[PDB]
């Protein structure tokens, strides 16, 4: 649905680093239950392989670890939760 | 000159715009290009991340031959409140804003504190933690403040 | 694993609302891809069956909705993502 | 009187304390009570979003029998950098920051400009841009200071 053109693909790795680096936070508070858990892990491990295949198809100057696509995640999750753009670094 | 405007999924669009145009003009324009109303976007510096100021044309806020604009679509609407003088004033909300915001919002928009009145809508008190779609809010509809 | 207590399956369901929720509001922005619309289907029609059955063992006094229960998911993702508690409100 | 600390998995701790008692000392009951060091814990006033002070006694921050305090933990390792001497000197680090931030904490730490030195890791240079996941620092680590 919609209308996403390409490069929604990378936006979506993007965006699912985030939601993972949500998910960790989470747990850090003993509050993520078993099943969810197990479904952390599992976004994990599945995110690496996209992430993998992604990079090899892209230029070595745009090919990001999951590690730096966690911060672009968390960046566009804190525009979307306060529908500021002034959110992505600069509101607080 | 030209400008691109890019959105959260890497589209980018790319306005035209030397002039002297204003942040209406720019809204829309890009709300002809992708079909998404001027209200229902906000918009800010790609660095400076700060969002624009509405009445300052956009050549005065640096924006230049290759700048880049940031575009976020909120799925939200525009509304009228008015006050115990009488008077409308127009407000842009998120179904998903609460009614907190909502006050707090008319406060220095009007200039009163927040800890004074009801708000209504329909003759319907509106209660502080509630959403606004909770109470069925539509396109350019009446919000009441009660003193 | 990780121990957690009671209150963490609620928490749980809380904390994917507000997952959806921004999946959604990410949508809006025609930046989800195919998998990941799909992905945002399945997520909540899990979360409906796992907020009703939920719900039924839970006083009427705290019993809630699931577009009510995505508010506090964002709430939680706010202090998650700013890490601090003062996210939570007006900040 | 008797206070509540709660958390995103609902969990509540109920830490009485009586006379002047301080923040530090809040985070130590509950470190003890929940296994996580006082420093991992970041607490806020349940509304009053006013993050409290710590050398100052609660009771000063109108806390009071049956209020209520929001704990988030937040995640760190802690680690060691050794300067050109040789000597380790640790450091308590978040893995999201910056490494720019460890840097300018080895500065202040071994008063030193920031402008100066490498800061490397597997004899890996770390770029002050990237965050520190990126090189993969564990618990007792050793970076290494490149003049």
């Amino acid at each position: 649905q919609i209308e996403v053109g390409p490069g929604a693909t990378n936006a979506t790795i993007n965006f699912e680093a985030g939601i993972l680096e949500c998910y960790e936070r989470f747990s850090w508070q003993r509050a993520l239950d078993y099943p969810g858990q197990d479904r952390l892990h599992r976004l994990k491990r599945k995110l690496e392989s996209r992430i993998k295949t992604h990079n090899k198809s892209e230029p070595e100057n745009k090919r990001m670890s999951l590690e730096e696509r966690k911060a672009i995640g968390v960046k566009m999750m804190k525009v979307l939760l306060f529908m500021d753009p002034s959110a992505g670094i600069e509101g607080f | 000159g030209d400008l691109t405007v890019k959105m959260l999924g890497g589209q980018e669009i790319l306005v035209p715009l030397r002039d002297s145009m204003t942040v209406s003009e720019l809204k829309q324009f890009i709300a002809q290009k992708i079909n998404v109303p001027a209200f229902q976007q906000r918009l800010a510096h790609l660095d400076s991340r700060e969002v624009l100021q509405e009445g300052v044309p956009l050549v005065l806020q640096g924006l230049r031959a290759g700048s880049t604009v940031l575009l976020v679509v909120q799925n939200s609407i525009s509304i009228l409140v008015r006050n115990d003088k009488g008077r409308s004033s127009p407000y842009e909300v998120q179904l998903k804003q609460t009614v907190a915001e909502l006050k707090q919002q008319v406060c220095q928009k009007e200039r009163v504190q927040a800890d004074q009145f009801w708000l209504s809508f329909e003759g319907r008190p509106m209660d502080d933690e509630h959403p606004l779609e909770e109470y069925g809010l539509m396109k350019g509809c009446t919000v009441f403040m009660n003193l």
